[PDB]
């Protein structure tokens, strides 16, 4: 019933940088708790009773706040600190959580390596036609894809899949897949995947002609 | 009369001792059952929560008790008794010397101001009551002129008639200031007929226990319904003042 | 070392119910409150309810009142959660976690998949088309998770993204990108190996340049 | 008088509204203190007793509350309906003080209370008038002697009368206001201010019930606790006079 | 199997203080209240006080307010009781037991002896004088407890009573009886074997007819 | 400061006999608990919450009561039931116990086998003179011992020691030891140990002359 709001939902830090992420409550509470969660693992109690550190937690972490506003702070960002942080309350049953704040590592901007692939003959014989776009090794995460069939944009039968920040180069990658019937595919000739990134004012476009 | 006052004093003591006996007889059995029910609840909780000592549950209950005593509500865990309506009403409870106390002052400043507020307020209100009393009595007295005249025209013996006017008087007050409110409160406060009469009388006697308070209920969206009752208090108190003084005279007649 | 060991992932048909378990060790089961938390995707963390293993006392989140039944077996110091008339919206990760104000120890989690889908092997389609070149595998229409995608039997592991799978109408789909110097391909043969343990499927698809 | 009464009514209403404002201003800030304290107690207890759920501690507090509401006492005797306390309770009625620090739970108790008060208050009213006069004339007999000393230093006798009567109530005040405030400070572990608040709330017959002596025989001076009910009886005439003199001062108004 | 393992018996001088320990196993130490009970001789059992191992909270029997300090070590799941300025009135068996309403599991107990007496070996004296004959060993002026008496190195175990020890001028005395057929003695040898572990005393006495 | 009274403090039962022992409280109590203690070992929780049997306790045991009187009952006395039973209360801090009720086995009466022993030579040479008397394997426990030096009674330097009821024949035994200086011993010549048991109106007396 108590709502916890974490803003911003995504934030980035270079190592050595100070990080502060906040949890506001829909109504006042006596204590806030915080969890760290990394891809593939359960949440971990990180800070409890507002400012108490859990067993393993390094001292660079602190918590503070009171009433309706609480905050988690990292004095000096480290690489191992990239994770999702969640606040939770139990001053009123039922206990509730924030939606969580993802902390990514900051790095030099990187352009997406963009690749388009026509439907494979194998798939066409079964009557499906999937046109695949790989937007790979880019930073930051913000990116927009547009599918154009003989010049006219399509946003239906499109499924998008992201990797988590690469643990080595700190880049992101995504697949975009336009799935058509063989019939819709065979109707048109020009197929383009158009990617809008911070790294250029001019979109990145990969295309092919069916012939 | 110094002999008579000692007789009167002992009469009052005897009255108080007889009151003590009646009250104890009626009330102590349930106070002991309450005590036993608290004990049953503790012993049940200990059996259910092995990480809790008898003495630690003791402090929990003491600390809870003190907080409920401060007006805390068991039902909630969140986070107006002092909204302008209720604060007005509280001021009313002082000068009337009713003093429900269903909401207590927490600040030293609140208490100190209350002292001077009452010291000035009660005698002021006493004066207005005398005023309202005279005017009320006069108005009713103007009314009963007609009533005693009808009995004279009905040829009723005159000494009988003005007792009958006062007899009419007693009924008239009771209906409007005792029975009407009891009926009013029964519907509005969801009390029993007997609870409502208990409230009305505890109020008009200016005893003001505070176990029952009209309007106090948090849920009701009728704040004005509380100040309107405060006018009933103002009109009622003179009526009861009369009754109280007169029953004293009946006791004077017996003594 | 306190430990909450949850039972394996479960895949159940719409309308069926499911019961999952959480065995504790390293502390006294009965001494501490057990809770269950639902994580659908990553963001949303939902308290389901608690059981007091010592008293059998239970409270539920209003949202789960009808759905979930908590029990314990004190002798095996194991907590159970039962979910009833399962719908697609119940597909999530479920944790058992300990605490009566903060959740201080969590199970590793268990993944629930609600789906009408039958064990289906994947269709594997090759993705064929400057110094680097990118090839790919489309791996679509399989159930259930997981598949394993390797390139040249795992000998080609650098320059690989395998994307998360995405449930589309009760079946999973993913793709894999491999980036290699264009000197490498088609000079040298590049084959993605998809294995689907559930269906005992092992399929190898060679990427061949489009005629 | 018609003008007078409506003027007086309006004056009183203004007084009430101004009272309302002052009280709200001073008291509204601290309204949720008791809730904050109950919440602090719960959360501190959960932290200390891991085998207790929030919802289980919830029921404990509800069940405790109902028992206290029934007149149960946190114990670590104590009967508020033993003959001593019951006597005192009867005293709170006829005085129209009505602390209510102990409430009646039985419908029978309430019904008897009605007739007990309805007959009891006027009886005590009569005795109070009586005890008032006896003491008043006896005090006045004392007043004359004090007036003689003032007479023998050439103070005009009307001035002497005012001085003696002023001395009259000042002696009363010191005798009955200050001694108890000191008494209660030591006896009840109250502050001097808490004790004066209690004394005056008592002698005005407001009887909030936030502060009570109790007049239940305990230890050290157990007999002295019921003996306080006599302080009340002796004090009330003094205050009756003060209130009626302020009433006369309001007559002057 | 819940289990409370107390530390062994302790002997301390008048005026000294003493600390004894109670390690728990088979349950979580911190989940349940620990109490201490005094049994003087075998007579009325006295609750000393409790500690909440989880909170360190303590309350004492008013009779022991000054005498006893209860502490716990959470990490070693061990409870301690300390007794101060000891008098002969403190000589008793002390138990740790678990419970917040009934004492459901108890330690094996530990015997406290308050005494100025010093480790003394026993003098062992034979007791010599029907179908049966009764012989004996007087084992006197030893401290502290215990001694063990056996007969012919335990070849004689039936017909054997060892009596409880008693204080004789601040040291212990007991005797042991053995009954054997009068055909057996003094026809054949009967010897009592007395051991006093405290003094590393191991003594054999042959019973010889007067 | 609730007082528990167990009377009688000592009681005896033949096997097959029904036994009932009572615990009265100085003031009312919600529940009574009971412990069994056998010499040399800790009390064992026997019955708790008035009538609940602890784990090992055989069903021939029950408890009962309310208010100010509680009662432990054995339907049919067994040998292994001989022990001390204690009641305890915790309806009021501090918890308190009864002084205990010792239950002994009843058996066929037996006269004491009485033996007297004069001071050994070895002891005399050290200057001490202990005269020892064994009253062995008698029943019941009620017995009186007297010492006479030259026909006149001596009640000084006598120490008595009793055994617990024997675990195999259910008899009792006791030692009486008159301890004198060599001087007082050598002064007199006749030493007599005189035992008054139920099994005769006329005492059992064993004697010797120092001669
Ligand atoms: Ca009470
Ligand atoms: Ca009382
Ligand atoms: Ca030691
Ligand atoms: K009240
Ligand atoms: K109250
Ligand atoms: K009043
Ligand atoms: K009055
Ligand atoms: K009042
Ligand atoms: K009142
Ligand atoms: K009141």
């Amino acid at each position: 019933q108590i709502v916890l709001t974490q803003s911003p939902a995504i934030m980035s830090a270079s190592p050595g940088e100070k990080v502060t992420m906040t949890c506001s409550a829909s109504s006042s509470v006596s204590y806030m708790h915080w969890y760290q969660q990394k891809s593939g693992t359960s949440p971990k109690r990180w800070i409890y009773d507002t400012s108490k550190l859990a067993s393993g937690v390094p001292a660079r972490f602190s918590g503070s706040g009171s009433g309706t506003s609480y905050s988690l702070t990292i004095s000096s960002m480290e690489a191992e600190d990239a994770a999702t942080y969640y606040c939770q309350q139990w001053s009123n049953s039922p206990p509730t959580f924030g939606a969580g704040a993802k902390l990514e590592l900051k790095r030099a901007d990187a352009a997406p390596t963009v690749s388009i692939f026509p439907p494979s003959s194998e798939q066409l014989t079964s009557g499906g036609a999937s046109v695949v776009c790989f937007l790979n090794n880019f930073y930051p995460k913000d990116i927009n894809v547009k599918w154009k069939i003989d010049g006219s944009e399509r946003q239906n039968g499109v499924l998008n899949s992201w990797t988590d920040q690469d643990s080595k180069d700190s880049t992101y990658s995504m697949s975009s897949t336009l799935t058509l019937t063989k019939d819709e595919y065979e109707r048109h000739n020009s197929y383009t995947c158009e990617a809008t990134h911070k790294t250029s004012t001019s979109p990145i476009v990969k295309s092919f002609n069916r012939n | 009369r110094s002999t008579t006052l000692l007789a009167l004093l002992a009469l009052v003591l005897l009255y108080l001792v007889s009151g003590a006996l009646v009250f104890r007889a009626l009330e102590q059995p349930h106070e002991q059952q309450a005590q036993r029910e608290l004990g049953e609840v503790r012993e049940k909780f200990l059996r259910a929560h092995p990480c809790v000592s008898d003495q630690e549950l003791g402090l929990l209950i003491k600390e809870v008790a003190d907080a409920l005593g401060g007006g805390a509500d068991p039902e909630t865990q969140s986070t107006s008794a002092w909204d302008l309506g209720s604060a007005f009403f509280f001021s009313g409870t002082i000068i009337t010397t009713i003093g429900y106390g269903n909401v207590a002052l927490r600040t030293d400043a609140g208490r100190l101001f209350c002292i001077f507020y009452a010291l000035v307020g009660i005698p002021l209100f006493g004066i207005l009551l005398a005023g309202v009393g005279d005017r009320l009595g006069s108005s009713l007295r103007h009314g009963i002129g007609h009533i005693e005249a009808i009995f004279l025209k009905w040829h009723v013996p005159p000494e009988l008639v003005r007792v009958l006017s006062a007899m009419l008087f007693l009924l008239i007050g009771c209906l409007l200031f005792v029975l009407t409110p009891t009926f009013v409160f029964c519907y509005m406060e969801d009390w029993s007929k007997l609870e409502a009469i208990y409230f009305v009388i505890v109020t008009l006697t200016t005893v003001g226990f505070g176990d029952y308070v009209a309007g106090a209920d948090p849920r009701q969206d009728s704040p004005a319904y509380q100040p309107l009752v405060w006018f009933w208090i103002l009109l009622g108190l003179p009526y009861f003042a009369s009754v109280l003084t007169t029953i004293g005279n009946w006791l004077r007649v017996v003594s | 070392e306190v430990q909450l060991q949850q039972s394996g992932p479960e895949l159940v048909k719409p309308g069926a119910s499911m019961k999952t378990s959480c065995k504790v060790s390293g502390y006294s089961f009965t001494g501490y409150i057990m809770n269950w938390v639902k994580q659908r995707h990553g963001k949303n963390l939902e308290w389901i309810g608690l059981i007091n293993p010592n008293t059998g006392y239970t409270t539920y989140n209003q949202k789960f009142k009808g759905k979930a039944t908590l029990t314990v077996d004190k002798s095996s110091s194991t907590a159970y959660m039962e979910l009833l008339s399962l719908t697609s919206e119940d597909s999530a990760i479920y944790y058992c976690t300990r605490g009566n104000y903060v959740f201080d120890y969590w199970g590793q989690g268990t993944t629930l998949t609600v789906s009408s889908a039958k064990t289906t092997p994947p269709s594997v389609y090759p993705l064929a088309p400057n110094s680097m070149v990118t090839l790919g595998c489309l791996v679509k229409g399989y159930f259930p998770e997981p598949v394993t995608v390797t390139w040249n039997s795992g000998s080609l592991s650098s320059g690989v993204h395998t994307f998360p799978a995405v449930l589309q109408s009760d079946l999973y789909t993913l793709s894999s990108s491999v980036t290699v110097p264009s000197s490498s391909w088609p000079s040298e043969t590049v084959t993605c190996n998809v294995a689907h343990p559930a269906s005992s499927t092992k399929v190898d698809k060679k990427i061949v340049p489009r005629d």
